[PDB]
């Protein structure tokens, strides 16, 4: 019965307006929106940038995502950014996986 | 002998995609095969009624046609007339008319609680604050295939108290109270000239109407990365 | 921006009715306020229908303004009914928030 509005993977949300019938009789149904968000707690600010602060500010303005500053990595998309490295000298650039459970090759 | 041209309307052409035309000249006695024309000053050619009976049971009847012209003769804004002559008046009489803008604006609004509480009828509306130019048209939908005439009423254009240059309207379609109560969704689709698509689609519910609780649980959680 | 409201007039076999708005007890000016003809009802041709548009300053529908509505028509029994609508005119509206912490 749950008609989900919005699932924004940033700024995680999940608003259900589902209807809920009202007791035995009709015609006062309730209508809810359950908007059901997971702050991260611990994601940075530029959550691609792994050297970015620390997010103590999650703003939630609903009107925004139904219709990016990400908070939450999403499943399918992955996160990352290049790293330098050095084995003997040599400064190369290469891809880094900050999800890297979803991020195997597919 | 009233004499009258009826322009094309846009707001026809939304609904079936296809012009249909026939000037209308009421008020004029009987006559035997009637044929008349259509001819923009320009030189159209000359176009006789269709589908209108030559001599009414009556006897004060119209038999007055208009030239089937395309959408884009109108978009060129070109003038028109229907020049018609009888027994009545042999001096043929002609008259000219044609088309002498802003985003329209459509929203609707729900059914008042108690309506739902009287439990006998209820009201939906699709409510437009504003338009430019005058002309528009409503038709409703329901489950994505047209809805009957009979229940749906759209009423004329008003100019807007603040912006008398704009231009406002509205329609009603008068749903069961029961109907409404289930989640029936409808749209209250509206077609105007000054729009991209030149058609809006717009729709409500009970789902979409006033909500009464927000169990938002916003859940916080150490895991970060992924999201639920 | 501004505010509309729409005064819903169903029923009235007369065919006669004539609305106003008086905000805060005092009829508000008559350009303000737009009514429609009264043509039958599409369920009940003997019905009738009409509005009435009243634009309004969103702020101040967002300061508690009455905008009560009036309605003069012979059938009533005191000839006419008043109507009218505000922030909390609809049902309660109960939050249920719930902030977990795991
Ligand atoms: C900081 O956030 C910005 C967006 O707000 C991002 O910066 C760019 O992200 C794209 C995405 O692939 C990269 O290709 C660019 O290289 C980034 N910019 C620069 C200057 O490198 C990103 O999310 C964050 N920036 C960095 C450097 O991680
Ligand atoms: C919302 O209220 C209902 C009772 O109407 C209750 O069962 C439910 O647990 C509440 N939601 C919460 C606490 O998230
Ligand atoms: C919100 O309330 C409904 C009751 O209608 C309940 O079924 C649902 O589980 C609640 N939300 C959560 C997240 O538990
Ligand atoms: C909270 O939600 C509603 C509103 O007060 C109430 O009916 C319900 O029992 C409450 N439940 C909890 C778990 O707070």
């Amino acid at each position: 019965e749950r008609i989900v509005l919005v699932d924004n993977k940033c700024k995680c949300a999940r608003i259900t307006s589902r209807i809920i019938r009202s007791s035995e009789d009709p015609n006062e149904d309730i209508v809810e929106r359950n908007i059901r968000i997971i702050v991260p707690l611990n994601n940075r600010e530029n959550i691609s940038d792994p050297t970015s602060p620390l997010r103590t500010r999650f703003v939630y303005h609903l009107s925004d995502l139904c219709k990016e500053t990400c908070y939450t990595y999403d499943r399918n998309k992955c996160y990352t950014a290049v790293v330098p490295l050095v084995y003997g000298g040599e400064t190369k650039m290469v891809e880094t996986a900050l999800t890297p459970d979803a991020c195997y090759p597919d | 002998i009233r004499v009258f041209a009826i322009p094309p309307s846009f707001a026809s052409i939304f609904l079936t995609k296809s012009t249909k035309l026939t000037c209308l000249v009421t008020d004029l006695t009987t006559y035997d095969s009637v044929t008349i024309s259509w001819t923009r000053q320009n030189g159209e050619a000359v176009k006789t009624h269709t589908n209108i009976s030559e001599s009414h049971p009556n006897a004060t009847f119209s038999a007055v046609g208009e030239a089937s012209i395309c959408e884009d003769d109108w978009n060129s804004g070109e003038r028109f007339t229907c020049t018609v002559t009888h027994t009545d008046l042999p001096s043929p009489l002609k008259q000219t008319i044609s088309r002498p803008l802003h985003r329209p604006d459509v929203y609707l609004l729900p059914p008042a609680r108690e309506q739902l509480n009287l439990r006998e009828s209820a009201t939906i509306t699709c409510l437009v604050t504003g338009f430019s130019p005058a002309d528009v048209f409503v038709q409703w939908m329901q489950r994505g295939q047209p809805l009957s005439p009979e229940k749906y009423v759209t009423s004329a254009p008003m100019p807007e108290p603040q912006a008398p240059g704009r231009y406002f309207a509205h329609s009603i379609l008068t749903v069961s109270e029961e109907e409404w109560n289930t989640g029936e969704t409808y749209t209250c689709v509206v077609a105007h000239e000054a729009l991209p698509n030149r058609v809006t689609e717009r729709t409500v519910d009970k789902s979409t109407g006033k909500p009464t609780l927000y169990n938002v649980s916003l859940v916080m959680s150490d895991t970060a990365g992924t999201c639920y």
